[PDB]
């Protein structure tokens, strides 16, 4: 009864830690999904960046040779 | 010192360097981000492991609190309600019981 009051105190300390770890899990899980999305954008753009670069290498040699 | 203080193709040169630095910086970001992503995933397993054990303990706390609270409720308990309660408390939670 007073034990029950000690138990409510233990519940309160526990509930704050539990809500923190639950939101921390969500924030960590969100950061991982955000990073994977960022990875996917860079990975998807990597051919496009490679495509542009290859054209730029062809453009570099061609435009120099034409002006030469 | 005096003379040097007074003292098309540049854009072609500067643009290929500019684009390649874009590629390399994006590439290094990709490599480092993948490693960091695996580190966060491994850390997430430690969070799940630690919180998972606490969730099990939290259920135990709710059981003793709710059962004694229902027992505290203003109705006369039967004798079997008392015996089953202390059997449950003593057997399931011997450490907390003592």
């Amino acid at each position: 009864e007073d034990i029950l009051a000690k138990l409510k105190l233990r519940i309160q300390e526990r509930d704050e830690a539990l809500n923190f770890r639950k939101e921390e899990k969500r924030k960590l899980e969100q950061n991982i999904e955000e990073n994977k999305s960022m990875i996917a954008k860079i990975e998807m753009e990597l051919p496009n960046q490679s495509t542009k670069y290859t054209m730029y290498q062809e453009l570099r040699v061609y435009s120099r040779s034409l002006l030469e | 010192y005096d003379s040097f203080s007074m003292k098309l193709i540049h854009n072609l040169n500067l643009l290929v360097d500019l684009t390649e630095e874009g590629i390399r910086r994006s590439n290094q970001q990709l490599i480092s981000l993948k490693d960091q992503t695996t580190a966060l995933e491994y850390d997430l397993q430690q969070v799940q492991k630690s919180l998972g054990t606490e969730e099990q303990e939290a259920q135990h706390i709710k059981d003793v609190y709710e059962l004694i609270d229902g027992f505290s409720s203003n109705r006369s308990p039967s004798m079997e309600e008392c015996q089953e309660l202390f059997r449950r408390l003593r057997s399931e939670f011997p450490h907390e019981y003592e």
